[PDB]
């Protein structure tokens, strides 16, 4: 999957904490433990999404080859790869 | 046929992959075009961009020729 | 006027024409791999999951 | 009294103007404009074409 | 790319500054637009003019969003990075600073994208920002905001299925492979014409501009006139001409008659206008019609002359909007009948108004003169009469320009006092750019 | 690629027409059959039979609008009027029948004028639809104040023009469109050949216009 | 051997224990039941199989249970979840009928039970109308199932009678012109049941459609009716509940365009983005985020609603469904006007958010702030993800 998905998840967690503060009338830096928990959850959620990227590509190539669609070996590496793009 | 077109495309991709040039030469100011018998040169993108660079070079050189001759004729 | 000559030398030293060519080739290669992957994926059949003829090759186990 | 934007305005637009000047007056000529790359290559081709046109006459 | 992320993150830190520190908020938001001007000037330094057509490339995997620099994009990016700090000098709230910062991110990334879906995503993500900017509650106009948003949405919705049609046809929306594949050019050509004939004001889909460019604030008018219209021209030059050229030949009589009637009818309408901002707003339609016909001529050096006219318009018309904005800010009206004798009461402002009036009418020693000459060289090389139509109608542009100037500048002196230091320095970079690009533009 | 001097794709063209692209190992279409009523309804050689085949469908629209208006009128009836069942039935059936007959008349006029101009000009093009739309819209717009005797022919002709462009001309132009397999006229790029066109279980409004676009069914 | 059915025995044993625990807790006079809700969520997790759609429904219902407070409402939602889960596994019209009828009865009873204040009789009225309209659709389903059973002699869902079963399914999704029961429900019933009604049953029924349904017909006229009626109705209705009811009819028309052209991947992507937006919409306390729902339901580019609409448009253009696509694009142009009305109402206004007094301080800021981060999901949406 994508190489920078965990950093994107951490930025998502920071924005999550800032919005939870803004909704309840607090300044952006208040309750930094909420930011930290949000960062951890965002990191692991977007890493799981990046794992599903590779899983979906593997499922597509496996189903297509079992149906009779013969893919050349120069193009099978586009699918059967845990590519860290 | 389709097989011959495919093998030619593979050869062109291999050549343009392993290409280098140094010592005062700019790539994308090539000395010669790539001569081909292709129907629609845009079938092979590397050849299309190479001949595009060569054609750009020729247009600018012809403009410069016009300027040199205009100075001579004025003299 | 010597500053101009030294800045010209700095431009020539920093520019690397072979690195420009490798940048161009990597751009073309990444785009071509995306296009190839997307073209293979677009052979996208769609029936219901219980279609045992359209999905005849899947290794499915049923509990009924 | 100096207005709030004046140091930043003069730094930003002056450093853009000096930079545009240095682009025009300190870049290599082939890097500044392709017409400097093609001016010497047109001259030799014209030298070997003027005598061709002389012989054709 | 790393630099662009740093510039975005530095720009977005304006929100976190506490509002009670007024000086810091002003300085931070002004510097946040000064820095990209330096970076784009450095990109011009780094450019090899004898090298490849596309330089400084970056592609972000399988997410579309691929970027590269050519000459047209580089000149337009330089113009945008000049224009945005002047907009920062004309705003007073953090909401305005943030709207213009987000607009600068979207414009700069849209100008140099090489993916059609990326262009679609990046450009019309600015629609809601334009709606809020134009329909601001006490002094805007919600009717104008509705018009500009609905026209742009209509064009974009025509394009979107044709974009996806070529994407299913060849497998990519990257312009380097879209130009080398076989595609059904009539459908995609109609979709691209639909977006870019609304972005460039081409009749009949042009009625949003007179409302929006007048109802906007002065900073919004500077942005909308000097920048956002040229996204249609760079759309023509980057996406439509390389990918659907057979369509671009076959539609030439239709695009030609649209350009001719837009030029003539918009020039005729400009003469009956009674609002100074509406006078400045209409005059932009005829210039963009000349730009579009010069792009579509494809004849001598058409990309060069059309880009140079886009730059000359983007320098001259924001300055006219700035002078009208000064008059409106310190007299609370934009109506011609309330202004007379502005030469005696604002001599510096009237001198600047006269110089930019002469520039807008394509007089020599301004970049518009060189631009219109080269655009008419490109038009003349297809046929002489298509050039003659623009040549003989020059009295009609000068009529409205000199009539507006003579009505507001001469006569009985009534009206506000002369410009301040801040107003003069909002005007000043455009004047220096005009003098340079009209006297020694090239070396 | 991008220069201010010229646009290279504007002059880099094929010198010969291409051969047909092979898209799959099986090149026969699979689809459900069309009902015979619609097969007969496509025939234009008999103008009267064309109008008879097509007009009841256009009358169905007036039936739906008339049934709507009849129910909305029935709901507002006071009890002193609603209990008189013969009068109620003749009022509601009058509303429905007038709407149905007007729709059937407009449809028959359109279909007959279309096939008449078709057979008179000897060819199939967009002129017959525009003339039939002008005639039908002028029939609708008669007797009304004056934007309308021009506005309604324009609307019916525009409906005919949109029908031609969206339903007929664009499918004909894109008969060789492929979303799968080799790129058409770019077989050297090497995209693999599947054993068959893709099987899609689409609805009856989405049917393949060419045998190679997809296989429809389940 | 019954060893392959321990999850069913676990379902029944858990219900038997949960009723007794709820009885014991109420004999103590407990005015709150968070322990009962946690046991209900545990039971939801413990009975759900390991498929993507099953766990999507499970996690959705776990999140939904935080807006319900009485024991009976929790029991009705669990027994509606049993129908929603087992409809996705139904391969006949017997189980199809029973699951649909269990869901209808649970929804009717919840609409009666949870109303309060001056809006009690309006909610009961709309529940009665929904029950009467649902009874005749259930009768149509039974009648045409009996016809199919007599003709074929088996339980296969083939032949001409599947057209009426398809019309039954279109009624359950609120497809225009059979849409007015949902329009009646939106105007009176409270926000928590409106949140429940717009997410879970659509997922359950579309998964049954994806899993075990084929018909030889079309749904194009109902696509046209839903899109045009929903867009024009939401343009014309000044009450916000009716605005969102008609915009829901428009969205179900888009989902039907995704179904009609095959390609269920775009259907699933748009449905997921819509469900997350619904979870944000009905739990909002700060009204500035009402504008984010507006820009992400109008299909505006950088937000996730654009991506959900745009794969539907891409797959429709791929198989050349031109007329339905053109109608969809026109209705998308119309939808922007009333989403801009939403933005005018709730973004260009002074901000007022009342504090809590009796505890529970802004109790669903976690979920609403988590669902607002649909501006970060587009990085994963552009890839080949949902297939
Ligand atoms: C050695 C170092 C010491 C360790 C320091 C730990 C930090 C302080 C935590 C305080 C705490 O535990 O109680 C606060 C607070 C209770 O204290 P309070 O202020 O009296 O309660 C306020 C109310 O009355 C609340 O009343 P209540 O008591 O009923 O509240 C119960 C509370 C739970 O708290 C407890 O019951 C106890 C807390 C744990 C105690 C043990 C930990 C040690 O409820 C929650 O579960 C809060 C939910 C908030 C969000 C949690 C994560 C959500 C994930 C979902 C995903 C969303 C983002 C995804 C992005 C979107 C992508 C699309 O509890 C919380 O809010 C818990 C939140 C998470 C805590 C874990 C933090 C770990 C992350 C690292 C922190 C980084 C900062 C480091 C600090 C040092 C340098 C600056
Ligand atoms: C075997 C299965 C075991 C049980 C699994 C299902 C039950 C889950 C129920 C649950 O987490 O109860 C919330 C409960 C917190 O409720 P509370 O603190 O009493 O209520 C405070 C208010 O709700 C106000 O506090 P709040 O609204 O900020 O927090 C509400 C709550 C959860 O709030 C939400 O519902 C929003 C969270 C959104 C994230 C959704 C994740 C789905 C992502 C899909 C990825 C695939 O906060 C959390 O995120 C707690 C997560 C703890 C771990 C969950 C596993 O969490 C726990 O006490 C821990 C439960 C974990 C297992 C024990
Ligand atoms: C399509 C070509 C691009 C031309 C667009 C028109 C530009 C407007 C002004 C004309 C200036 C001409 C400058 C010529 C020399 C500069 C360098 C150069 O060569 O130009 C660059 C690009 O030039 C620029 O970017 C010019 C920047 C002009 C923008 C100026 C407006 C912004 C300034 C505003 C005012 C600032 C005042 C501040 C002071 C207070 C590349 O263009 P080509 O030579 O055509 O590229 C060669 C093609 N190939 C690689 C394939 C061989
Ligand atoms: C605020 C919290 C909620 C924001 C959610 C926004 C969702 C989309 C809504 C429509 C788009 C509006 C974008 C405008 C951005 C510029 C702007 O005006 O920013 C705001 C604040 O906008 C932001 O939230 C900026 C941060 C988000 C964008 C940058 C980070 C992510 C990239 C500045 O503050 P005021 O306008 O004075 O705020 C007062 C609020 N009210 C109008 C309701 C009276
Ligand atoms: C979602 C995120 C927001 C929207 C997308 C924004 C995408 C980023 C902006 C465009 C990125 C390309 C910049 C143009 C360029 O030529 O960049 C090259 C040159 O780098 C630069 O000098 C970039 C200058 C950035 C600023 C200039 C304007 C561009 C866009 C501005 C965005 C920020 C503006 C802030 C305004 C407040 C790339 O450098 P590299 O080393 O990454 O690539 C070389 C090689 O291929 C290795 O990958
Ligand atoms: C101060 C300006 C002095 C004149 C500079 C000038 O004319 O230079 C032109 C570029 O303008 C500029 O470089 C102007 C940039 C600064 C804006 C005005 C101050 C063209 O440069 P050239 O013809 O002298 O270049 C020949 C070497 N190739
Ligand atoms: C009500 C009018 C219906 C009518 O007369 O239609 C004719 C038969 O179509 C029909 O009415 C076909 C339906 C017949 C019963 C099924 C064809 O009308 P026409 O072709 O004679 O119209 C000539 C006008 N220019
Ligand atoms: C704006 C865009 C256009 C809006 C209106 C489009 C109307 C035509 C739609 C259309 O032809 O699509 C059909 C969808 O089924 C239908 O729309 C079936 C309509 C059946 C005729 C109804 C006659 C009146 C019935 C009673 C009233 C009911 C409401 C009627 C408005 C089947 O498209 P295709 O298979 O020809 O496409 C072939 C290319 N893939
Ligand atoms: C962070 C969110 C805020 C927190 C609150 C949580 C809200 C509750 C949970 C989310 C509720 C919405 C989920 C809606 C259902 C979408 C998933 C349906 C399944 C689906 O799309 O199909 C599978 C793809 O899975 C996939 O991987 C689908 C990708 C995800 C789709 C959703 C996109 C929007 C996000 C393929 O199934 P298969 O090929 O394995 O099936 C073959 C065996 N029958
Ligand atoms: C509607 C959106 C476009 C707005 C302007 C439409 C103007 C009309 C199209 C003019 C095309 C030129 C033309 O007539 O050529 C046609 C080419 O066919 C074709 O290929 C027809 C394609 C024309 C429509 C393409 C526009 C699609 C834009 C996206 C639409 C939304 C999704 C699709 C519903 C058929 O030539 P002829 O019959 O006159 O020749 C006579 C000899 N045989």
């Amino acid at each position: 999957g994508w190489a920078y998905s965990g950093e994107w998840g951490m930025l998502a967690g920071f924005c999550f904490g800032t919005l939870k503060n803004v909704q309840e009338g607090k300044a952006w830096f208040r309750r930094p433990y909420i930011h930290g928990a949000g960062m951890i959850a965002g990191y692991y959620l977007f890493k799981a999404a990046a794992d599903w990227e590779d899983e979906a590509l593997k499922r597509i190539i496996t189903r297509y080859e079992r149906k009779g669609y013969a893919i050349p070996e120069d193009r099978k590496e586009l699918f059967a790869a845990n590519q860290y793009k | 046929s389709v097989e011959e077109r495919q093998s030619f495309h593979d050869k062109v991709n291999d050549v343009f992959k392993n290409l280098t040039g140094e010592a005062g030469k700019r790539w994308a100011r090539p000395d010669e075009p790539i001569l081909h018998t292709l129907n629609d040169e845009k079938e092979e993108p590397h050849i299309f961009f190479h001949n595009t660079n060569y054609r750009t070079s020729r247009k600018y050189i012809n403009v410069e020729k016009t300027k040199i001759l205009r100075e001579q004729a004025l003299e | 006027a010597y500053i101009l000559d030294f800045l010209s030398y700095m431009w020539e030293k920093n520019n690397d024409d072979s690195a420009s060519y490798k940048e161009w080739q990597d751009f073309l290669d990444v785009a071509e791999k995306d296009r190839r992957r997307d073209r293979i994926i677009a052979w996208r059949e769609r029936t219901m999951y219980d279609d045992y003829a359209a999905n005849a090759e899947e290794p499915i186990i049923y509990k009924r | 009294k100096t207005l709030w934007w004046e140091p930043y305005w003069y730094a930003g637009f002056g450093g853009m103007g000096v930079g545009v000047y240095l682009i025009y007056h300190a870049k290599p000529l082939e890097a500044l404009d392709i017409k400097y790359w093609a001016a010497p290559r047109a001259a030799k081709e014209l030298e070997t074409e003027m005598r061709m046109l002389d012989k054709l006459n | 790319m790393f630099i662009s992320v740093l510039l975005i993150l530095f720009a977005l830190c304006v929100t976190l500054i506490p509002e009670a520190h007024y000086h810091m908020v002003r300085v931070w938001s002004f510097v946040a637009t000064i820095i990209p001007m330096w970076v784009v000037t450095w990109m011009w330094w780094n450019f090899d003019a004898s090298g490849h057509g596309l330089q400084m490339l970056v592609i972000l995997g399988r997410s579309h969003l691929a970027f590269g620099i050519d000459g047209v994009a580089l000149s337009l990016m330089l113009l945008t990075t000049v224009l945005f700090p002047i907009c920062m000098m004309l705003l007073r709230t953090v909401a305005g600073f943030m709207t213009f910062i987000l607009l600068e991110v979207l414009v700069l990334s849209a100008l140099c994208v090489l993916d059609l879906l990326g262009f679609y995503i990046l450009f019309e993500a600015s629609l809601i920002l334009l709606f809020l900017l134009i329909g601001r509650a006490p002094y805007g106009s919600l009717e104008a905001a509705y018009k500009i948003v609905l026209y742009t949405m209509a064009g974009s919705l025509v394009l979107l299925p044709t974009l996806f049609m070529i994407y299913s046809e060849c497998g990519t929306t990257n312009v380097l492979y879209m130009t080398c594949a076989y595609n059904h050019q009539t459908v995609l050509g109609w979709g691209l014409l639909a977006v870019l004939a609304v972005k460039i004001p081409l009749m009949p889909v042009h009625l949003w501009l007179p409302e929006a460019h007048v109802a906007a604030p002065t900073a919004g008018s500077v942005l909308l006139a000097g920048v956002l219209l040229k996204l249609g021209g760079i759309g023509f030059l980057r996406f439509m001409l390389p990918v659907v050229p057979e369509f671009c030949v076959s539609v030439f009589p239709l695009v030609s008659t649209l350009c001719l009637v837009s030029f003539l009818f918009s020039t005729l309408s400009t003469l009956r206008q009674i609002d100074l901002k509406k006078i400045v707003a209409y005059s932009s339609i005829a210039h963009m019609s000349m730009v579009t016909l010069a792009i579509f001529s494809q004849s001598e050096f058409s990309a060069y002359s059309s880009s140079f006219l886009m730059i000359a318009h983007g320098l001259i018309s924001p300055a006219l909007f700035l002078i009208v904005g000064i008059l409106y800010d310190r007299a609370h009206t934009k109506f011609i009948l309330y202004f007379s004798g502005l030469g005696a009461s604002m001599p510096i402002g009237s001198t600047l108004f006269f110089l930019f009036t002469l520039g807008n009418l394509a007089f020599p020693l301004f970049p518009n003169f060189i631009a219109e000459v080269l655009c008419m060289v490109s038009i003349f090389a297809v046929h002489e009469l298509l050039a003659y139509v623009f040549c003989v109608c020059q009295v009609l542009g000068a009529a409205y320009g000199f009539w507006a100037f003579n009505r507001v500048v001469h006569g009985l002196p009534r009206g506000p006092a002369d410009v301040t230091r801040t107003e003069f320095h909002t005007v000043l970079p455009l004047l220096i750019g005009a003098v340079w690009l009209g006297i020694k533009p090239m070396a | 690629v991008f220069s201010g001097a010229f646009n290279t794709p504007s002059s880099t063209t094929a010198r010969e027409p291409y051969a047909k692209t092979k898209s799959s190992e099986a090149e026969y279409g699979v689809d459900t059959p069309v009902p015979a009523s619609a097969l007969k309804a496509a025939d234009k050689h008999d103008a009267l039979a064309y109008a008879v085949a097509n007009a009841p469908l256009i009358g169905l629209a007036g039936l739906a609008a008339g049934a709507q208006e009849a129910y909305m009128t029935f709901e507002r009836l006071p009890p002193t009027l609603s209990r008189q069942h013969f009068k109620q039935a003749q009022l509601l059936l009058g509303i429905i029948g007038k709407k149905t007959a007007y729709a059937t008349l407009l449809g028959a006029v359109f279909s007959f004028t279309d096939a008449t101009v078709e057979n008179m000009r000897g060819k199939h093009d967009m002129t017959s639809g525009m003339v039939a739309g002008a005639v039908t819209g002028f029939l609708f717009g008669m007797g009304r104040p004056m934007p309308q005797p021009v506005a309604w022919p324009l609307a019916f002709a525009g409906a005919a023009v949109a029908a031609d462009f969206i339903g007929e001309l664009m499918p004909k132009y894109m008969k060789d469109y492929r979303i799968y397999g080799p790129v058409v006229h770019r077989e050297n790029w090497g995209d693999p050949v599947p054993p068959r066109p893709p099987i899609l279980d689409t609805g009856a409004a989405v049917r393949p216009s060419d045998p190679g676009q997809f296989w429809r069914g389940y | 051997a019954a060893a392959a059915a321990m999850i069913e025995l676990d379902l029944c044993f858990g219900l038997l224990l949960l009723i007794l625990f709820g009885l014991l807790s109420l004999r103590n006079g407990h005015v709150s039941l968070a322990h009962i809700r946690f046991i209900c969520q545990c039971w939801l997790v413990m009975i759900t199989p390991l498929e993507v759609q099953d766990f999507a429904l499970c996690i959705l219902t776990v999140v939904l249970l935080q807006s319900f407070h009485s024991f009976e409402a929790l029991l009705f939602l669990l027994l509606a979840y049993i129908g929603q889960l087992y409809m996705m596994h139904s391969c006949n019209l017997v189980s199809f009928y029973v699951c649909l009828e269990a869901q209808t009865l649970c929804v009717v009873v919840l609409c009666g039970l949870l109303a309060r204040g001056a809006s009690t009789s309006f909610s009961v009225e709309a529940a009665l109308k929904f029950l009467l309209l649902s009874a005749m659709v259930s009768g149509m389903a039974l009648f045409w199932f009996s016809a199919m059973y007599q003709r074929t002699g088996s339980l296969d869902m083939v032949g001409q009678e599947t057209f009426w079963i398809l019309l039954v399914m279109l009624f359950k999704l609120g497809v225009a012109p059979m849409h007015m029961w949902s329009v009646d429900l939106y105007g009176s019933i409270p926000k928590s049941l409106l949140l429940y009604l717009s997410t879970a049953p659509k997922l359950s029924l579309f998964t049954f459609w994806a899993s075990s349904w084929h018909h030889d017909f079309s749904v194009g006229v109902f696509i046209l009716f839903s899109m045009f009626i929903g867009s024009i109705g939401a343009y014309g209705q000044p009450a916000l509940r009716s605005l969102f009811a008609y915009s829901t009819i428009n969205e179900i028309g888009l989902l039907l365009l995704a179904v009609e052209t095959a390609g269920f991947h775009t259907l699933y992507q748009h449905l997921g983005i819509y469900i997350i937006t619904q979870l944000l919409l009905w739990n909002l306390t700060d009204k500035r985020l009402f504008a984010l729902c507006a820009v992400s339901l109008a299909g505006l580019p950088p937000f996730a609603g654009f991506f959900g609409k745009a794969w539907i448009f891409w797959h429709a253009m791929s198989v050349q469904a031109f007329s339905l696509l053109a109608a969809a694009l026109f209705c998308t142009l119309l939808s922007l006007v009333y989403y801009l009305r939403v933005i005018r109402l709730f973004w260009t206004a002074p901000v007022h958010t009342a504090a809590s007094f009796t505890g529970a301080p802004n109790q669903t800021t976690l979920t609403s702030a988590c669902a607002v981060a649909l501006a970060f999901a587009p990085v994963m949406l552009v890839k080949p993800f949902v297939i």
